Order: C-alpha cells, then structure tokens, then sequence
C-alpha cells in the first residue's frame, strides 16, 4: 500500500 | 584533537559530501552571497518589490515552469505559489539525488530510505533556502530574480504569511555563519535522523548520523575558530526547523478547503501526507 509511490520511483533510480 | 587515521577518514568524508552538495545543488551558499553583494560577474538579480516590479519581471525573468502556451492564475499570489510548488518539487529531486551520495544511504532499507526523505526534504529546504536570504527578500529563479520581503508580507491572506516565518528563521540561522563545507554536512545529518516516525531498521541509520556528527564537529572545530557553541546551536536549529515544517503544514491547511483555484503537486502531496 504504497503512500508514496513517487518519492519511492525518485530514490528507485 | 589529534590528527590521526580517524580524523583523516571525517575530513574525507567531509569532502565527498560538500563535492557531493557542489554538484548536487545548483546555487550554493557561496555564490548566493555574491550575488547578494553585486559581488558578481553575472547580470544582476530583477528585483520585485511591488506589482509593477512583478508583473514586470514575470516578461524580463525567464522562469523554468512558465511557458507562454499555459495558463495560470489571474491572482498575484497564487501565481507565486504555483512557482515555489515547481521550485519545491525540483527541490525534492537535487535533495534525493544529495541523499543518494551520503555513504551508506543506498544500502539502507529502500522504505526507510522513503521515510528519511520524506521528513528531511522540508528540513533541508528551508535550512538552503536561508542561504538565498538576507533580511530585505530572497533570491529566485536560480538567481535571476530578488523577490522583496515586505512584497511576500502584502501578498493576500494567507499567502502573505507562508514566507515570514522563514525570513525570520533565515536571520538567526544565517548569523551563524556556515558556509557550504559546513552546510553540506549539516543536511546529510539532517536526512540521517533516526528518530523519524515509521522507521524500522533503525539501528544502521543511527550509525550513519554518527559519523556524519563526528565529520561535521570537527569541520565547525576547523572551521570556525573564533566561536566554540556552534556545534550546539547548530543542532539547536535542527529543532527549530521542525517547528517551521510544522507551522508551514498546518497554515497550508488554512490554503487547502479555503481556497480552490490551485492545487498541490503529487510528490508535495505524498510529502505532507501524514507527516506531523
Ligand atoms: C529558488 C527559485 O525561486 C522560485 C521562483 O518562484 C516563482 C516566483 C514568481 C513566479 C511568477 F512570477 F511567475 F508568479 C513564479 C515562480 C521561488 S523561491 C522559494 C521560496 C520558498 C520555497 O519553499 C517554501 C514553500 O514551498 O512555500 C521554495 C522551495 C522556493
């Protein structure tokens, strides 16, 4: 339940 | 204070970081200052003092978000707004990639990652923001612009009252004195802060903001001679700067239902989601 998916892209590349 | 193998590894991580922040964040310390001064080979800041003066440099000042084919508001304040959201979204991407160069960061638990990020991206944008402060206004668009303090103070409520607060810590903090060696450190501290709700492995981060705290008294020792407390008043600070996130969250509330005209980035969204 992912409350922030785009902080988690950002750190993911 | 001795000089030895200990020692020598704090000032090499010292130095990964400020190269780190160097190429990292666009505008650092030193050349904000410069500017500030006149102090500079570039152009010279537009300065917005009034609405003449901002409607102005909205033409003179090419702004990284704007483009003629858009529309935006027709209300002042909101307009400002909508470019500190893209400013601050920016922001949250050069402080990721900062993070990314702290040395064991990587290696921590991707979701732990997520969380220091989310708490620190606010500490850390207003501890820079003081960088582009003095006590007349604040530098923006990179530079290109100096946006004055009385002018953000008349904006309409509540927009007028987003700013002040940071003005006012950017006074005490700035009386400091770091510079950007000091600064670097002092943020990946920041970023490293263990005791950020939702954590779970801890342990490895803690072990992390050691080091960074022994690299950064011994940069404040070597740096500034003639003023021993600054460690504690710097870690001091760390305090005050989660009173102003606090305090910028909870009047954001104030924006959000009570006004409708913009709304909030999604990245800002999952930030202040449920953070304090
Ligand atoms: C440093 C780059 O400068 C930016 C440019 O902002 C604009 C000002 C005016 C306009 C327009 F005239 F088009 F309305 C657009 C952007 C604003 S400076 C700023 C001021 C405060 C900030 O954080 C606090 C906050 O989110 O309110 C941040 C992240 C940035």
């Amino acid at each position: 339940t992912e409350r922030h998916k785009i902080l988690h892209r950002l750190l993911q590349e | 204070m001795q000089l030895n193998p200990e020692s020598a590894d704090l000032r090499a991580l010292a130095k990964h970081l400020y190269d780190s922040y160097i190429k990292s964040f666009p505008l650092t310390k030193a050349k904000a200052r410069a500017i500030l001064t006149g102090k500079t080979t570039d152009k010279s800041p537009f300065v917005i003092y009034d609405m003449n003066s901002l409607m102005m440099g909205e033409d003179k000042i090419k702004f990284k978000h704007i483009t003629p084919l858009q529309e935006q508001s027709k209300e002042v304040a909101i307009r400002i707004f909508q470019g500190c959201q893209f400013r601050s979204v920016e922001a949250v991407q050069e402080i990721t990639e900062y993070a990314k160069s702290i040395p064991g960061f990587v290696n921590l638990d991707l979701n732990d990652q997520v969380t220091l990020l989310k708490y620190g991206v606010h500490e850390i944008i207003y501890t820079m923001l003081a960088s582009l402060m003095n006590k007349d206004g604040v530098l923006i668009s990179e530079g290109q612009g100096f946006m004055t303090r009385e002018f953000l103070k008349s904006l309409r409520k509540p927009f007028g009252d987003f700013m002040e607060p940071k003005f006012e810590f950017a006074v005490k903090f700035n009386a400091l004195e770091l510079d950007d060696s000091d600064l670097a450190i002092f943020i990946a501290v920041i970023i490293l802060s263990g005791d950020r709700p939702g954590l779970l492995n801890v342990k490895p981060i803690e072990d992390i903001q050691d080091n960074l705290l022994q690299a950064l008294e011994l940069q404040l020792k070597l740096n500034h001679p003639e003023s021993s407390q600054l460690f504690a008043k710097l870690l001091q600070k760390m305090t005050d700067l989660r009173q102003i996130v606090t305090e910028h969250v909870q009047l954001l509330q104030v924006i959000k239902k009570t006004e409708t005209d913009m709304s909030l980035h999604p990245l800002l969204q999952e930030i202040y989601k449920d953070l304090y």
